[PDB]
């Protein structure tokens, strides 16, 4: 199978520099153009540039928005595509994708996240959301987890390691001050909690932090 | 640089209906020597990479359903989806590859369904959060339709607007509903000085708001 795997994304300060990689396999790398495309959170796709194939001497083009500032290159022995990004600004924060191109059997990487900011890597505070102690029941009960004050994105949340997925809603993170907050809710039958355990599993790879918060009554 | 304009920005339709969306380029995309229009359509679902549906204006990518049809020439192009399914929920982008590449701004496709009222639940600050000096009150509004909804917070009967953070999910794939989280953040000192906290959801499914409350004196 054709695979494209991006890496090298992360948090960097304004004015900083970063090098993205896209390791490829399952096709003859040198036959294809390769493009970089980016998407700021909740925004449109923006094409950044490409590097051509061997028949076209691996020449490059760039959109006006990054021309002179970003450099695409490729290592043809190991079949890896690079994007060198210089003098970064907040507007460059986005998910960056590599895509096979040529000049279509179509193939994009999963994307790598770049965040340009003065805020620092911070693990989340994870708070259990259980009904108030003077709350009265019924057949279903809704619990939640509040994931507050972390940076950068992303965080992932599961409930009982995935087994409760059908009644789960995890809400997109929002920036406040300059930290992220999200929440996630889960609905289960009133008969199953608190008789059985409900735990929200929160992972924040950027800070190397995973937290399991059991939701207890009160 | 070639400018790509998509219309409309968004649209909504019920399953089984047809939709058309339009893409216009600032100049012709017809290659004289291949006689092809270098216009492609992409589909992007939430949390995923874009997927190629159509290239050369009307050629369908391998394994794309026949209900997706691209057409048009020169500077005016059309994507038609016949028999819309729930899983076609996505943002659709056109892209020219006639000179460099550029994406249109996207057309968001939302699914119509029967109106549904939110299930509302409220949660007081966790004891954990209070130890840190902060106090967040959370309200979940789950599984409603349509998306338009208003939440209001009251503290001892008095409306409060600063410190409120709202986040909506993407339209659910399983049932086509939306859900929303509303979080009121206060200082612990503030929280401790008031007793009654209310979140009120106004939605077109009822003329009376759905209200949830808790009273610290209880």
């Amino acid at each position: 199978e054709v695979k494209l795997v991006e890496s090298g994304g992360g948090l960097v300060q304004s004015g900083g520099s970063l090098r993205l990689s896209c390791a490829t396999s399952g096709f003859t790398f040198t036959d294809y153009y390769m493009s970089w495309v980016r998407q700021p959170p909740g925004k449109a796709l923006e094409w950044l540039g490409f590097i051509r194939n061997k028949a076209n001497g691996y020449t490059t083009e760039y959109s006006p928005s990054v021309k002179g500032r970003f450099t695409i290159s490729r290592d043809n022995s190991q079949s890896i595509l690079y994007l060198q990004m210089n003098t970064l600004r907040a507007e460059d924060s986005a998910t960056y994708y590599c895509a096979r191109d040529h000049d279509r059997f179509s193939y994009w990487g999963q994307g790598t996240l770049v965040t340009v900011s003065a805020a620092k890597t911070t693990p989340p505070s994870v708070y259990p959301l259980a009904p108030g102690s003077a709350a009265q029941t019924n057949s279903m009960v809704t619990l939640g987890c509040l994931v507050k004050g972390y940076f950068p994105e992303p965080v992932t949340v599961t409930w009982n390691s995935g087994s409760l997925s059908s009644g789960v809603h995890t809400f997109p993170a929002v920036l406040q001050s300059d930290l992220y907050t999200l929440s996630s809710s889960v609905t289960v039958p009133s008969s199953t909690w608190p008789s059985e355990t409900v735990t929200c599993n929160v992972a924040h790879p950027a800070s190397s932090t995973k937290v399991d918060k059991k939701i207890v009554p009160r | 640089d070639i400018v790509m304009s998509q219309s409309p920005s968004s649209l909504a339709v019920s399953a089984g209906e047809k939709v058309t969306m339009s893409c216009k380029s600032s100049q012709s995309l017809l290659n004289s020597r291949t006689r092809k229009n270098y216009l492609a359509w992409y589909q992007q679902k939430p949390g995923q990479s874009p997927k190629l549906l159509i290239y050369w204006a009307s050629t369908r990518e391998s394994g794309v359903p026949d209900r997706f049809t691209g057409s048009g020439s020169g500077t005016d192009f059309t994507l038609t989806i016949t028999s819309v399914q729930a899983e076609d929920l996505a943002v659709y982008y056109c892209k020219q590859s006639y000179n460099l590449r550029t994406f249109g701004g996207g057309t968001k496709l939302e699914i119509k369904r029967a109106d549904a009222a939110p299930t509302v639940s409220i949660f007081p600050p966790s004891s954990e959060q209070l130890t840190s000096g902060g106090a967040s009150v959370v309200c979940f509004l789950n599984n409603f339709y349509p998306k338009d909804i208003n939440v209001k917070w009251k503290i001892d009967g008095s409306e409060r607007q600063n410190g409120v953070l709202n986040s909506w999910t993407d339209q659910d794939s399983k049932d086509s509903t939306y859900s929303m989280s509303s979080t009121l953040t206060l200082t612990k000192d503030e929280y401790e000085r008031h007793n009654s906290y209310t979140c009120e959801a106004t939605h077109k499914t009822s003329t009376s708001p759905i209200v949830k409350s808790f009273n610290r004196n209880e």
